[PDB]
C-alpha cells in the first residue's frame, strides 16, 4: 500500500505519551483492585 | 441515483425500539418470575407491539405506496422469509426431540412406562381429532383464497380467508378448552412438560399466524393486493401451512402415538 | 444527524463498523475475565477466597469471548463490512433488519453483566449443564438471566444469518454464479447456515431449562421422568456447529490474506476450498456427542462418533494444504498481516491435530474434563480466531478508516502475541495428560510449575493487548492517508477507494456473460 | 574468455519442491525410527521388564510395613 | 508526479519484481532536456551516453530491482521492542507478587516436601517409569 | 369499499424529505414518540432495578 | 361462481417496480437485471459498458467457468483491455429516466 | 539516507534483550516464587511416619 | 498421582491403562510429524525467490492430500476402536460397588453382601499429616482388592460430578437418576487419586478420590471392619 | 440350593453402561415374587436371588426410596 | 447528505488526537476494569 | 394415492372452493358431532399423591404459588389433593 | 500443454509482431515472469526488439533485470543469458543494469 504522509506526525515523545496513558488506563484500575483484594477478602 | 433495482432504506428507529422491547421483555420476566412484578414484562410486550406495527406498517409504505419491491426485491423477501421458516421448525425439532427421549426409554420415576402411571391422555379420536380437521380444512380455504386473488376476484378471496380466519381462531377455542378440561397440567412431571410445552408453542403460532392472515385480510380490504404481486399474503400462506404441518407431527407424535 | 447515522443505521458498513467496536470492547471485557483466571491460577491456593467467583469469571470468559467478541467482529463486523463489496451489491438485502441484529448484543450483554452482579452469579460453565444450572443449586436469577443473554444473541444471530444467506444468494451481479464469489463470500454463507439451523436446537433447549426452573417442568429432572444428559444433546448439537460457526468466517479471511500477501490473483484449488468448507459445515452437524463420551455412552455410538469426528480431518488437510500451495511460487510480502495468517496456519493445525487425539473415545476417557481439552481449544479456536481475526483487522484496517498502521509497531504487536499465547497454553497440554481438570480454582502441588509458566505467559498476551489498543491510536493520531492499494483487480472490496463512500455499487458493476 | 554453458532455466521452483519434499520424507522415516525406539519400544520395555519378575504380595508387604495403608497395618 | 487521492481509480505506478512493466511511467510530466532526450531515444541507442540511458531509465521508473529489493534493519527494531515488551512484563509479575499474592501453603516447605517425597517412594508413585521408578531402593538414593 | 391506494401512492411519494416512518403526517410523530419514551424509560427504569437486584435485602 | 374487484400491476404498480415493469415491456433494462452479452471484444468491436457516469466498473471473467474475476475501473474514453485476457471494453456513458 | 532502523535498530536490539533477559531472570529467582521443580537428584527423603 | 514437572500420563495401573499408553505414543508421533511437516513446508514455501504466480493446476495434488490423510485417519481408528472395543467385552466382576456423589464428597457402598456403606470428604489442608498431599487425601479410602476385576456403578445425589482415577484409566459421570457401570482391576497394591471431574459448584476442586488396593484378605478383613 | 453369590453377573438384557434399568427390574422382581409367595402361602425362599440382585446394584436411597413409596401406596411401577 | 472521508466514517472524533486518547482509554479501558469491580462487588456482598 | 375423486382439468378457485365446501368443511362437520356427542364429563379418578406428578420445585409466578396456570378445580388436584 | 520448443516459439512470434504497442509489450513480460522457467535468450532477443520498435530503452533494461530476478539464487543463469545477446545488445546498443550502475542498492 502507499499513502501520504501524516497529517498530524505522531512524533516520538507524543507515542510514549500515548503508550503510557494506554498502558495505565488498563494497569491502575486492575491495579487497585488486586491490591485491595484483602480488605474485600475480609469487609 | 441508483441503477440496480434493490431497495435502500430510509434510518429507521424501529430497530433500535425491537432490540430495547426485548431487553423489558426478558428483563421483565426475569422481574416477574424473581422480583414478584409484572410491570417491565407489560412496557415491553406494549413496546414489542408498537415496533412491530411501525416497522411492518413501514414495509407496507415501503411496496404498496412507494413502489420499492421489485421482483430482486420481492425474490430476496421469498428467501428471507423460507429460511425463517426453516428456523422454526428446527426450535420445534427440539421439543420433538425432547417428546421422544422422554416417552422411547421412560424412566423408573414414571413407573417405567409411557403414559407414566397416573397419566390418563386426552382420547386422540375426540378434540384433538377435530383440531386436525379444522387446520387441514384451513390449508384447503387459504388454497382457495389464493386461487381467487390469483384470478383477479375479490369478494371470494375474502370470503375464503375469512373462513380461514374463522378456522384458526376455533382451533384456538379449542385448544383453549382443551388445556381447561385437561386432567394432567404442565407440573405433571415430563409428560406434562412436553405436552404443555410443545403445544403451547404451537397454539402461540397459530395466534401468530391467524394474526398475520387477520393483517393480509384488512390489506385485501383496502385494495394493497394485485392479482400478482401480494408478497405478505403468500408469506402468510407458508407460514400457516408450516403451522399446520407441525400440527400434524404433533398429533401424530404427542397425541396418539404417545398416549 | 448523529443519532440518524449511528443509531437508525440502514447502512452495512456503519453497521460493521458498530459491531468492530462492540467486540473489540468484548474482548477487553473478555481478556481481563481471562486474566482472572489465570492469577486465581498462577500460584498454589486461593485468590479470590470464593470458588463461586471464580466459577462465574470463568462462565463469563467464555460467554463473552464467544457470543460476544468472535462471532460480532468476524460476521457482523467483516460480514457486514466485505460481503456487499465483494459482490458488487449497494447493500444487505434487509438493511433495516441488520440494524436490529446488532442493536440486540448491547442488551443481550447487559442481561449477562447483569447475570454477574445479581445474586452469586451463573458459576455454571459455558455449557450451563442441569442440575447445575437448576433453581436449587443455583437458585435465584443469575441463570435465567443468562438464559436471556442467549435468547437475544440467538435471535441477534439468526436474524443476521437469514439477512446473509439471502444477500449472497440474491445479490451478485446476474453474470457472477456462486462459484464466482470470493471465499471469504462463501464462508459466511456457510457459517450463516449453521447458525440458522444450530440456534434454533440450543434455544429449544435453553428454553426448557428456563421452564424448568421457573414453570416447574422437568425435562432434564429425573423426579418427573426428565434427564439431565437429553440437555447435554441438545446444548452440543447446537455446540459442535458453533465451533466451526467460530473458525469458518476465519478461514475465508485467511484464504484472502495468503492469496494477497502472496502477490497471487487467486486461493490455490478454489473448488477444493468450497468443497472442503461445505463438508465441514456437513459433518459438523453429526459428531456432537464427542462431548459426552464420559456420560455412559454405548460402545457401537462411541465407535462411530470417533470415526466421524475424525473424517472431518479430510477436508480441513485440504485448506490448510491449498493455503501452502496458494504461498508457493508468490512473492511473499511479510506484512503484518500475513505474519498472522502464518501463525495461523500452523497453530490452528496444532490445535486440530490435539482434537484428532481427543475424537478417540478411549483416550478422551483420560482426557476428557481435563486442560488437554482446554490446550485443544485455546490453539484452534482462542489462537486461530483471534490470530484470522487479528489478520483481518490489520489487512484491512486501511479500507475501513482510509488511514495506515505503522507496519513495524505492528509486527511488534504480533512477535509479543505469539511468545504469549504459547507460553501461556503450551504447557497446559502437560497439565492434561498428567491428570488436572479443568474448571479448578487450585490444583495438587504435583501441578504448579505449568501453572505458574502458563500464567505468566497470559500476562504477555496482556502487554500485546495493551499495545495493540495504542496502535490504532497512533493510526487515527498520525493520519497517513491511503493513495494506492495493489491488487484491486482480483480484491474488489479494495476498488472503491479508502473508505469507500457511503453508497458504494449505486451504479452496479458489469459483467458481462459470453 | 571462455563461454559459459547453458544452464537449466526451466522449472527451477518445481524441481527445488520435488527435491525437499523427498528430503522431508526421508527425514520423517529417520524420526519414525527414533521414535519407536527412543519412545514406544522404550515403554513397551519398561512395562514388560517391571512386569517379568513382579511380586505384587511382596511390594504390598513393603508397603504395608512403610505405614501407608488404612486397611492394613 | 504528486499523487492523490482523488486519482484512485486510474492506473497507478508500482515497483514489483513481479510485476516489471508498470501501467504509467514513474515521471509524467517532462522538462524539456527530458523531452529532447525522449526524442533522441528514437534514434540509435548507441548515440545515447550512459547518464542519458540512466535519466530515460529513471523517467519509466522509480525504483531498480536492486533498489526495491534490499533488506533492511527492521528486524533489529520489530526483535528488540517485542523483548522490551516482554522484560515490561516482567515488571508487571514482579508487582504482582509483592502486592497480590500471599504466601503459598505450607506444603511447600522443605521439610513438608521432603516427607511427602518420602511417602511417594513409599508407596511406589509411578514405579514403571515416572517417579519412583528414578529411586534406587537397593542403594537408598536417587538413581545416577 | 373503494380503492384508494392511490392517495396513499401520493402522499407517500410527496418530495418532503421525510424519511418513511414519519412520511403520514403528525400521528406518526407522536406514536414513534409514545414508543420511543417507553423503551427509553423502560431501559432506564431496568437499570434501576439491576442496581435494586445488585445488593441483599437480607 | 367468479367476480372481479382486485387491480393489476398494470393499474396499480408505483414507483421503481412500475419503471422496471415498462421497461422490461419495451425490451429495455435501464436497472441492470440481466447479464449482458458480450461482443467479441476486439479493438474493432469492443463490449460497450453503458454508464450514468464517466467510469464504471467491470468484471471480466476471462474463460468461462473461471471462478476468479477480474475488476477494474472503464473510463470514458479510448476502449481500454482487460489486464488478464486483454478482452476490450469501451464506455457509453449517459442519461435514463428522460 | 537513514531509516529509524538503521540508526537506532542495534541499540534497540542490544538493549531491549539485555533488559528483557535481565527482568526475566531477576523475576524468577530472587523474589521468592516457588517453581515446585522436581525433587528427583534434588531431595533427600525423610522419615515422615 | 501425578509427579512434580510431568509431562505425559500417570505410569499404568491397569493393563486398559498400558493400551492407552501405548496408543497415545502412537497417534502422539503422527501429530508431532504432522505438525513438524506443516511448519517445514511453511518454512519451505517461505524462503526461495524463485516464483510461479500463474493459475496452477490442482487435480493430482488434491488425491495426495485427501488419499494420505484417510490412510492416517485409519491407520489411528483401528488400534483405537481396538481398545475402545476390549474395554468393552465381558468381564465378570467379583465384587461391585457403588459411589454417590454429592456436593463435595462421595459417599461409597458396598452391598453386595453385608450393607457397608460411607462418606469420604477432603482432608483440610490445615489437617493434613507430614508428608499428605494437598488437596489429595480423604479420611476414608475406598478399600478394595487388587489384581480383581470390580464393578464401580456411579451416580449423583445432587448434581452432576465425575468419578475420575487417571492412571486406572477411568472417568464415568455421576448423573442423578441414572446408574452408569465401569470395571477397574488394579495390577498393583497401592493409594490412586483422581479428582472430581464434572464441575459441580463451589468446591468441585476439593472432592477428591482415594483407592486403597489391598489383599483380598485384608480387604475382607477391612470391610467386616467398617460394618 | 444353587448360591455361592458373589456379585452380580452379567445380564444380557442389560449389556451397556446405564445400569438402572437391571438395578430397577430385579426391585420389581423381588417384591413382585414375595408378593407372589406371600400370597399364595408359598415361601419368599424362593424370591433370593432378585434380592441379592438388587441390593447389590441398587443404591441405598434409591431402595430406601421405593420402600417408603410403597408402603405410602405412591410406588408407580406394577407389582 | 452524512460526512465521508478518512475520520469521518465513525462514530468518534479524530479531530484532536489527545482528546481522541482520553475517549480510547476511557472505552477500552472502561471494558477491561470492569470484570475487576464485578469481583470486588460480588467479593464485598459476603 | 391420487384420493378417490378425480378433477385436474385445472386446480383453480373453482376447485379449491369445491373442495373446501364440498370435503374439507363436511369433515369439520363431522368430527365436530363425534366431538360434541362423546362430550360430557367423566367421573375423576381417586387421588394418589405420586411424586412423579404435581411437581413444585419453585412457586408459580401467580395465585398463591400453587395452581397451574389453567388450574380446573374438577379435575386438577393440588400435591395435597383435590380442593373443597 | 505443449513442447518446450512450442512454449517458446509461441512467446518469439508474440514480441515479434512488428506493430507490437506498448500493452502488449508490458502484457507479455508482465504474464511471462508468472511462469516457473527464466525465459530463453530467443524470447528475450524478441521483446528487446520489439522495445526497439516502440522506443522504449528503459523497457529493455528493466527486461534484463526480471531475468536476472527470476532466476533467483541459481546465479549462473543471468551471465549466461546476458552472454547470449550480447550480438543483440552490441546491435541495439541496449546497456545491460550493470553497466548503468542499477544493480548497486
Ligand atoms: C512453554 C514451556 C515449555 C517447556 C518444554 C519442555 C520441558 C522439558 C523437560 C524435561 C524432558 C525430560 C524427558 C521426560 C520424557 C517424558 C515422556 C512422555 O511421556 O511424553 C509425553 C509428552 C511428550 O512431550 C515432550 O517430549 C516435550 C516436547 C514438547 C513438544 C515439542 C515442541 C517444543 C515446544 C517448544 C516450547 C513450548 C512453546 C512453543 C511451542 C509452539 C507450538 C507447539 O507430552 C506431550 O504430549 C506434549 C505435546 C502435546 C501435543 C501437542 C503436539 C503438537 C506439536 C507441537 C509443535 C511441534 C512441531 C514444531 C517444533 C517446535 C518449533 C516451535
Ligand atoms: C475454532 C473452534 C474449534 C474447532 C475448529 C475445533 C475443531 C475440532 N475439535 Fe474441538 N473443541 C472446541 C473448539 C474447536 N474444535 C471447543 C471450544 C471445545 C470445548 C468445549 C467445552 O467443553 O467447553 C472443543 C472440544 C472438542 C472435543 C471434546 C473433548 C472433551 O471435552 O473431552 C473433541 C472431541 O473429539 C474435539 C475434536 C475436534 C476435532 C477433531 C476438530 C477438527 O475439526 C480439527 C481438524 C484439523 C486438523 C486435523 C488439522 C489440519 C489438518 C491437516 C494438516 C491434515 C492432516 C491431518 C490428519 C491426517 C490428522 N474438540
Ligand atoms: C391456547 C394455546 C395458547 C398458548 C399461550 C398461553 C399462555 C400465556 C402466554 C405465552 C405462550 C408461550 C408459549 C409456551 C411457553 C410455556 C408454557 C405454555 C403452554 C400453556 O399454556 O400451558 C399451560 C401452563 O401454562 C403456563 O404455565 C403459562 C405460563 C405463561 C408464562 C409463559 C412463560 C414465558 C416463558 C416463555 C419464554 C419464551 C422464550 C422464547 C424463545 C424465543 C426464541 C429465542 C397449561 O396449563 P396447566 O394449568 O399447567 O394445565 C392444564 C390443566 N387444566
Ligand atoms: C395477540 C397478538 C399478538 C401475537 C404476538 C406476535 C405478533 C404477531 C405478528 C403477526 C405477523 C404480522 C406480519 C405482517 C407483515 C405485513 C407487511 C407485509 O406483508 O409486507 C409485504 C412484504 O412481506 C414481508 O415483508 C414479509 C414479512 C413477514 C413477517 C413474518 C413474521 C412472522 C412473525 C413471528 C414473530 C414470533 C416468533 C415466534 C416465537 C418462537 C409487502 O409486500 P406485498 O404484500 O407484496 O405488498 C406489495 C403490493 O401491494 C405491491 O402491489
Ligand atoms: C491483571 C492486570 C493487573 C496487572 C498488574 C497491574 C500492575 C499494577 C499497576 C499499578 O497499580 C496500582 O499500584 C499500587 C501500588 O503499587 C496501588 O497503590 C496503592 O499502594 C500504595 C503504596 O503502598 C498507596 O500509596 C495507595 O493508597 C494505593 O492504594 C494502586 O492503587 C494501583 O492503581
Ligand atoms: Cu463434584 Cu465436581
Ligand atoms: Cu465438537
Ligand atoms: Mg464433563
Ligand atoms: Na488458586
Ligand atoms: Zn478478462
Amino acid at each position: 500500500i502507499t499513502a501520504k504522509p501524516a497529517k498530524t506526525p505522531t512524533s516520538p515523545k507524543e507515542q510514549a505519551i500515548g503508550l503510557s496513558v494506554t498502558f495505565l488506563s488498563f494497569l491502575l484500575p486492575a491495579g487497585w483492585v488486586l491490591y485491595h483484594l484483602d480488605n474485600y477478602k475480609k469487609s | 441515483h441508483q441503477t440496480h433495482a434493490y431497495h435502500m432504506v430510509n434510518p429507521s428507529p424501529w430497530p433500535l425500539t425491537g432490540a430495547l422491547s426485548a431487553l423489558l421483555m426478558t428483563s421483565g420476566l426475569t422481574m416477574w418470575f424473581h422480583f414478584n412484578s409484572m410491570t417491565l414484562l407489560m412496557i415491553g410486550l406494549t413496546t414489542n407491539m408498537l415496533t412491530m406495527y411501525q416497522w411492518w406498517r413501514d414495509v407496507i409504505r415501503e411496496s404498496t405506496f412507494q413502489g420499492h419491491h421489485t421482483p430482486a426485491v420481492q425474490k430476496g423477501l421469498r428467501y428471507g422469509m423460507i429460511l425463517f421458516i426453516i428456523s422454526e421448525v428446527l426450535f420445534f425439532t427440539g421439543f420433538f426431540w425432547a417428546f421422544y427421549h422422554s416417552s422411547l426409554a421412560p424412566t423408573p420415576e414414571l413407573g417405567g412406562c409411557w403414559p407414566p402411571t397416573g397419566i390418563h391422555p386426552l382420547n386422540p379420536l375426540e378434540v384433538p381429532l377435530l383440531n386436525t380437521s379444522v387446520l387441514l380444512a384451513s390449508g384447503v380455504s387459504i388454497t382457495w383464497a389464493h386461487h381467487s386473488l390469483m384470478e383477479g376476484d375479490r369478494k371470494h378471496m375474502l370470503q375464503a380467508l375469512f373462513i380461514t380466519i374463522t378456522l384458526g381462531v376455533y382451533f384456538t377455542l379449542l385448544q383453549a378448552s382443551e388445556y381447561y378440561e385437561a386432567p394432567f397440567t404442565i407440573s405433571d412431571g415430563v409428560y406434562g412438560s412436553t405436552f404443555f410445552v410443545a403445544t403451547g408453542f404451537h397454539g402461540l403460532h397459530v395466534i401468530i399466524g391467524s394474526t398475520f392472515l387477520i393483517v393480509c385480510f384488512f390489506r385485501q380490504l383496502k385494495f394493497h393486493f394485485t392479482s400478482n404481486h401480494h408478497f405478505g399474503f403468500e408469506a402468510a400462506a407458508w407460514y400457516w401451512h408450516f403451522v399446520d404441518v407441525v400440527w400434524l407431527f404433533l398429533y401424530v407424535s404427542i397425541y396418539w402415538w404417545g398416549s | 444527524m448523529f443519532i440518524n447515522r449511528w443509531l437508525f443505521s440502514t447502512n452495512h458498513k456503519d453497521i460493521g463498523t458498530l459491531y468492530l467496536l462492540f467486540g473489540a470492547w468484548a474482548g477487553m471485557v473478555g481478556t481481563a475475565l481471562s486474566l482472572l483466571i489465570r492469577a486465581e491460577l498462577g500460584q498454589p491456593g486461593t485468590l479470590l477466597g470464593d470458588d463461586q467467583i471464580y466459577n462465574v469469571v470463568v462462565t463469563a470468559h467464555a460467554f463473552v469471548m464467544i457470543f460476544f467478541m468472535v462471532m460480532p467482529i468476524m460476521i457482523g463486523g467483516f460480514g457486514n463490512w466485505l460481503v456487499p463489496l465483494m459482490i458488487g451489491a449497494p447493500d444487505m438485502a434487509f438493511p433495516r433488519m441488520n440494524n436490529m441484529s446488532f442493536w440486540l448484543l448491547p442488551p443481550s450483554f447487559l442481561l449477562l453483566l447483569a447475570s454477574s452482579m445479581v445474586e452469586a452469579g451463573a458459576g455454571t460453565g459455558w455449557t450451563v449443564y442441569p442440575p447445575l444450572a437448576g433453581n436449587l443449586a443455583h437458585a435465584g436469577a443469575s441463570v435465567d438471566l443468562t438464559i436471556f443473554s442467549l435468547h437475544l444473541a440467538g435471535v441477534s444471530s439468526i436474524l443476521g444469518a437469514i439477512n446473509f444467506i439471502t444477500t449472497i444468494i440474491n445479490m451478485k451481479p446476474p453474470a457472477m454464479s456462486q462459484y464466482q464469489t470470493p471465499l471469504f463470500v462463501w464462508s459466511v454463507m456457510i457459517t450463516a447456515v449453521l447458525l440458522l439451523l444450530s440456534l434454533p436446537v440450543l434455544a429449544a433447549g435453553i428454553t426448557m431449562l428456563l421452564t424448568d426452573r421457573n414453570l416447574n417442568t422437568t425435562f432434564f429432572d429425573p423426579a418427573g421422568g426428565g434427564d439431565p444428559i437429553l440437555y447435554q444433546h441438545l446444548f452440543w448439537f447446537f455446540g459442535h456447529p458453533e465451533v466451526y460457526i467460530l473458525i469458518l468466517p476465519g478461514f475465508g479471511m485467511i484464504s484472502h490474506i495468503v492469496t494477497y500477501y502472496s502477490g497471487k490473483k487467486e486461493p490455490f484449488g478454489y473448488m477444493g476450498m468450497v468443497w472442503a468448507m461445505m463438508s465441514i459445515g456437513f459433518l459438523g452437524f453429526i459428531v456432537w456427542a464427542h462431548h459426552m463420551f464420559t456420560v455412559g455412552m454405548d460402545v457401537d455410538t462411541r465407535a462411530y462418533f470417533t470415526s466421524a469426528t475424525m473424517i472431518i480431518a479430510i477436508p480441513t488437510g485440504v485448506k490448510v494444504f491449498s493455503w501452502l500451495a496458494t504461498l508457493h511460487g508468490g512473492n511473499i510480502k511479510w506484512s503484518p498481516a500475513m505474519m498472522w495468517a502464518l501463525g495461523f496456519i500452523f497453530l490452528f493445525t496444532v490445535g486440530g491435530l490435539t482434537g484428532i487425539v481427543l475424537a478417540n473415545s478411549s483416550l478422551d476417557i483420560v482426557l476428557h474434563d481435563t486442560y488437554y481439552v482446554v490446550a485443544h481449544f485455546h490453539y484452534v479456536l482462542s489462537m486461530g480466531a483471534v490470530f484470522a481475526i487479528m489478520g483481518g483487522f490489520v489487512h484491512w484496517f486501511p479500507l475501513f478508516s482510509g488511514y495506515t498502521l505503522n507496519d513495524t509497531w505492528a509486527k511488534i504487536h504480533f512477535a509479543i502475541m505469539f511468545v504469549g499465547v504459547n507460553m501461556t497454553f503450551f504447557p497446559q497440554h502437560f497439565l492434561g495428560l498428567s491428570g488436572m481438570p479443568r474448571r479448578y480454582s487450585d490444583y495438587p502441588d504435583a501441578y504448579t510449575m505449568w501453572n505458574t509458566i502458563s500464567s505468566m505467559g497470559s500476562f504477555i498476551s496482556l502487554t500485546a493487548v495493551m499495545l495493540m489498543v495504542f496502535i490504532i491510536w497512533e493510526a487515527f493520531a498520525s493520519k497517513r492517508e491511503v493513495l494506492t492499494v495493489d491488487l484491486t483487480t482480483t480484491n474488489l472490496e479494495w476498488l472503491n477507494g479508502c473508505p469507500p463512500p457511503y453508497h458504494t455499487f449505486e451504479e452496479p458493476t458489469y459483467v458481462n456473460l459470453k | 574468455s571462455t563461454a559459459l554453458a547453458k544452464p537449466q532455466m526451466r522449472g527451477l521452483l518445481a524441481r527445488r519442491l520435488r527435491f525437499h519434499i523427498v528430503g522431508a520424507f526421508m527425514v520423517s522415516l529417520g524420526f519414525a525410527t527414533f521414535y519407536k525406539f527412543a519412545v514406544a519400544e522404550k515403554r513397551k520395555k519398561a512395562y514388560a521388564d517391571f512386569y517379568r519378575n513382579y511380586d505384587s504380595m511382596k511390594d504390598f508387604e513393603e508397603m504395608r510395613k512403610a505405614g501407608i495403608f488404612q486397611s492394613a497395618k | 508526479s504528486v499523487v492523490k487521492s482523488e486519482d484512485y481509480a486510474l492506473p497507478s505506478y508500482v515497483d514489483r519484481r513481479d510485476y516489471p512493466l508498470p501501467d504509467v511511467a514513474h515521471v509524467k510530466n517532462l522538462s524539456a532536456s527530458q523531452k529532447a532526450l525522449k526524442e533522441k531515444e528514437k534514434a540509435s541507442w548507441s548515440s545515447l551516453s550512459i547518464d542519458e540511458k540512466v535519466e530515460l531509465y529513471r523517467l519509466k521508473f522509480k525504483e531498480s530491482f536492486a533498489e526495491m529489493n534490499r533488506s533492511t534493519n527492521e528486524w533489529k527494531t520489530v526483535v528488540g521492542a517485542a523483548m522490551f515488551f516482554i522484560g515490561f512484563t516482567a515488571l508487571l509479575l514482579i508487582w504482582e507478587k509483592h502486592y497480590v499474592y500471599g504466601p503459598i501453603p505450607h506444603t511447600f516447605e522443605e521439610e513438608w516436601v521432603a516427607k511427602q517425597t518420602k511417602r511417594m517412594l513409599d508407596m511406589k508413585v509411578a514405579p514403571i517409569q515416572g517417579f519412583s521408578a528414578k529411586w534406587d531402593y537397593d542403594k537408598n538414593e536417587w538413581k545416577k | 369499499f373503494e380503492n384508494r391506494v392511490a392517495e396513499k401512492q401520493k402522499l407517500f411519494q410527496e418530495d418532503n424529505g421525510l424519511p418513511v416512518h414519519l412520511k403520514g403526517g403528525a400521528t406518526d410523530n407522536i406514536l414513534y414518540r409514545v414508543t420511543m419514551t417507553l423503551c427509553l424509560g423502560g431501559t432506564l427504569y431496568s437499570l434501576y432495578c439491576l442496581g435494586w437486584a445488585s445488593f441483599p435485602h437480607k | 361462481a367468479s367476480g372481479g374487484g382486485v387491480p393489476t400491476d398494470e393499474e396499480q404498480a408505483t414507483g421503481l417496480e412500475r419503471e422496471v415493469m415498462l421497461a422490461a415491456r419495451k425490451g429495455q433494462d435501464p436497472y441492470n437485471i440481466l447479464a449482458p452479452k458480450a461482443t467479441s471484444g476486439t479493438k474493432e468491436d469492443p463490449n460497450l459498458v453503458p454508464s450514468i457516469t464517466n467510469k464504471r466498473i467491470v468484471g471480466c471473467i476471462c474463460e468461462e467457468d473461471n471462478s476468479t474475476v477480474i475488476w477494474f475501473w472503464l473510463h470514458k474514453g479510448e476502449a481500454q483491455r482487460c489486464p488478464s485476457c486483454g478482452t476490450h471494453y469501451k464506455l457509453v456513458p449517459h442519461q435514463l429516466a428522460h | 539516507a537513514p531509516d529509524f532502523h538503521d540508526k537506532y535498530g542495534n541499540a534497540v536490539l542490544a538493549s531491549g534483550a539485555t533488559f528483557c533477559v535481565a527482568v526475566w531472570v531477576y523475576m524468577a529467582t530472587q523474589i521468592g516464587i516457588e517453581w515446585n521443580p522436581s525433587p528427583v537428584g534434588r531431595v533427600t527423603p525423610k522419615e515422615w511416619r | 498421582m501425578a509427579y512434580p514437572m510431568q509431562l505425559g500420563f500417570q505410569d499404568a495401573t491397569s493393563p486398559i491403562m498400558e493400551e492407552l499408553l501405548h496408543f497415545h505414543d502412537h497417534t502422539l508421533m503422527i501429530v508431532f510429524l504432522i505438525s513438524s511437516l506443516v511448519l517445514y513446508i511453511i518454512s519451505l514455501m517461505l524462503t526461495t525467490k524463485l516464483t510461479h504466480t500463474s493459475t496452477m493446476d490442482a487435480q493430482e495434488v488434491e488425491t495426495i492430500w485427501t488419499i494420505l490423510p484417510a490412510i492416517i485417519l485409519i491407520l489411528i481408528a483401528l488400534p483405537s476402536l481396538r481398545i475402545l472395543y476390549m474395554m468393552d467385552e465381558i468381564n465378570n466382576p467379583s465384587l461391585t460397588v457403588k459411589t454417590m456423589g454429592h456436593q463435595w464428597y462421595w459417599s461409597y457402598e458396598y452391598t453386595d453382601y453385608e450393607d457397608l456403606s460411607f462418606d469420604s470428604y477432603m482432608i483440610p489442608t490445615s489437617e493434613l499429616k507430614p508428608g499428605e498431599l494437598r488437596l489429595l487425601e480423604v479420611d476414608n479410602r475406598v478399600v478394595l482388592p487388587m489384581e480383581m476385576t470390580i464393578r464401580m456403578l456411579v451416580s449423583s445425589e445432587d448434581v452432576l460430578h465425575s468419578w475420575a482415577v487417571p492412571s486406572l484409566g477411568l472417568k464415568t459421570d455421576a448423573i442423578p437418576g441414572r446408574l452408569n457401570q465401569t470395571t477397574l482391576m488394579s495390577s498393583r497394591p497401592g493409594l490412586y487419586y483422581g479428582q472430581c471431574s464434572e464441575i459441580c459448584g463451589s468446591n468441585h476442586s476439593f472432592m477428591p478420590i482415594v483407592l486403597e488396593l489391598v489383599p483380598l484378605k485384608y480387604f475382607e478383613k477391612w470391610s467386616a471392619s467398617m460394618l | 440350593k444353587i448360591k455361592n453369590y458373589q456379585t452380580a453377573p452379567f445380564d444380557s438384557r442389560f449389556p451397556n453402561q446405564n445400569q438402572t434399568r437391571n438395578c430397577w427390574q430385579n426391585y420389581l422382581d423381588f417384591h413382585r415374587c414375595e408378593k407372589a409367595m406371600t400370597a399364595k402361602g408359598g415361601d419368599v425362599s424362593v424370591c433370593e436371588w432378585y434380592r441379592r440382585v438388587y441390593k447389590s446394584l441398587c443404591p441405598i436411597s434409591w431402595v430406601s426410596t421405593w420402600d417408603d413409596r410403597r408402603a405410602e401406596g405412591t410406588f408407580p411401577g406394577k407389582i | 447528505h452524512y460526512e465521508e472521508g478518512p475520520g469521518k466514517n465513525i462514530p468518534f472524533s479524530v479531530e484532536n488526537k489527545w482528546r481522541l486518547l482520553a475517549m480510547m482509554t476511557l472505552f477500552f479501558g472502561s471494558g477491561f476494569a470492569a470484570p475487576f469491580f464485578i469481583v470486588r462487588h460480588q467479593l464485598l456482598k459476603k | 394415492a391420487s384420493a378417490a375423486k378425480g378433477d385436474h382439468g385445472g386446480t383453480g378457485a373453482r376447485t379449491w372452493r369445491f373442495l373446501t365446501f364440498g370435503l374439507a368443511l363436511p369433515s369439520v362437520a363431522l368430527c365436530t358431532l363425534n366431538s360434541w356427542l362423546h362430550s360430557g364429563h367423566r367421573e375423576r379418578p381417586a387421588f394418589i399423591p405420586y411424586h412423579h406428578l404435581r411437581i413444585r420445585t419453585k412457586p408459580f409466578s401467580w395465585g398463591d404459588g400453587n395452581h397451574t396456570f389453567f388450574h380446573n378445580p374438577r379435575v386438577n388436584p393440588l400435591p395435597t389433593g383435590y380442593e373443597k | 500443454h505443449e513442447t518446450d520448443e512450442e512454449f517458446d516459439a509461441r512467446w518469439v512470434t508474440y514480441f515479434n509482431k512488428p506493430d507490437i504497442d506498448a500493452w502488449e509489450l508490458r502484457k507479455g513480460m508482465n504474464t511471462l515472469v508468472g511462469y516457473d522457467l527464466v525465459p530463453e535468450p530467443k524470447i528475450i532477443d524478441a521483446a528487446l526488439r520489439a522495445c526497439r520498435r516502440l522506443n522504449d530503452f528503459a523497457s529493455a533494461v528493466r527486461i534484463l533485470e526480471v531475468v536476472k530476478d527470476k532466476a533467483g539464487p541459481h546465479k549462473e543463469i543471468y551471465p549466461y543469458v546476458i552472454q547470449e545477446l550480447r550480438p543483440t545488445l552490441n546491435e541495439l546498443g541496449i546497456s545491460t543494469p550493470e553497466e548503468l550502475g542499477l544493480d548497486k542498492v
